[PDB]
């Protein structure tokens, strides 16, 4: 089975219980879920994300159930905007990225051609837009706040930027900022023929 | 405008 990535990958997921939505998220090294109870000893972790690091409670080997597939592994639960599905319970469900296969053993990290220069992104199902570390690209630009774990950072919005990315042709919106990380978004994986396959 | 990009 595949999903198609023109909207964002939400599925419910089933955990302590509970039914729940979660966003399968490759840009994720874990699952991070709201705020929420579940029984056990957890301890003090802390991760970061796009707008920085935040307090959470890791619970370790707790069973949770995806797209009718069992896993069982870490559960980071604390003030995520979004449940998000990691790469340590996508992997457990057999899920890869398809257009050539990958797989999510490790970050999905791959070149991209963009405004002349070669850099290395990661390629996220969890991100709506591609956000790309600080570059002083030509062009007419306006100022976006994008959010993300730890809140908000602000990016240049540049339009109609043509990317090559694995070869393949892609042309679309590409934000600039103090991102961690380089960031291939739906908007271009879309444009790619990316998709989550299991 | 979400960017749920996350490390561990």
């Amino acid at each position: 089975p595949q999903i198609t990535l023109w909207k964002r990958p939400l599925v419910t997921i089933r955990i302590g219980g509970q039914l729940k939505e979660a966003l399968l998220n490759t840009g994720a090294d874990d699952t991070v879920l709201e705020e929420m109870n579940l029984p056990g000893k957890w301890k003090p972790k802390m991760i970061g994300g796009i707008g920085g690091f935040i307090k959470v409670r890791q619970y370790d080997q707790i069973p949770v159930e995806i797209l009718g597939h069992k896993a069982i592994g870490t559960v980071l639960v604390g003030p995520t905007p979004v449940n998000i599905i990691g790469r340590n319970l996508l992997t457990q469900i057999g899920m890869t990225l398809n257009f050539p296969q990958i797989t999510l053993w490790k970050r999905p990290l791959v070149t991209i051609r963009i405004g002349g220069q070669l850099k290395e992104a990661l390629l996220n199902t969890g991100a709506d837009d591609t956000v790309l570390e600080e570059m002083n690209l030509p062009g007419k630009w306006k100022p976006k706040m994008i959010g993300g774990i730890g809140g908000f950072i602000k990016v240049r919005q540049y339009d109609q930027i043509p990317v090559e990315i694995l070869g393949h042709k892609a042309i679309g919106t590409v934000l600039v900022g103090p991102t961690p990380v380089n960031i291939i978004g739906r908007n271009l994986l879309t444009q790619i023929g990316m998709t989550l396959n299991f | 405008a979400t960017i749920m990009m996350q490390r561990g």
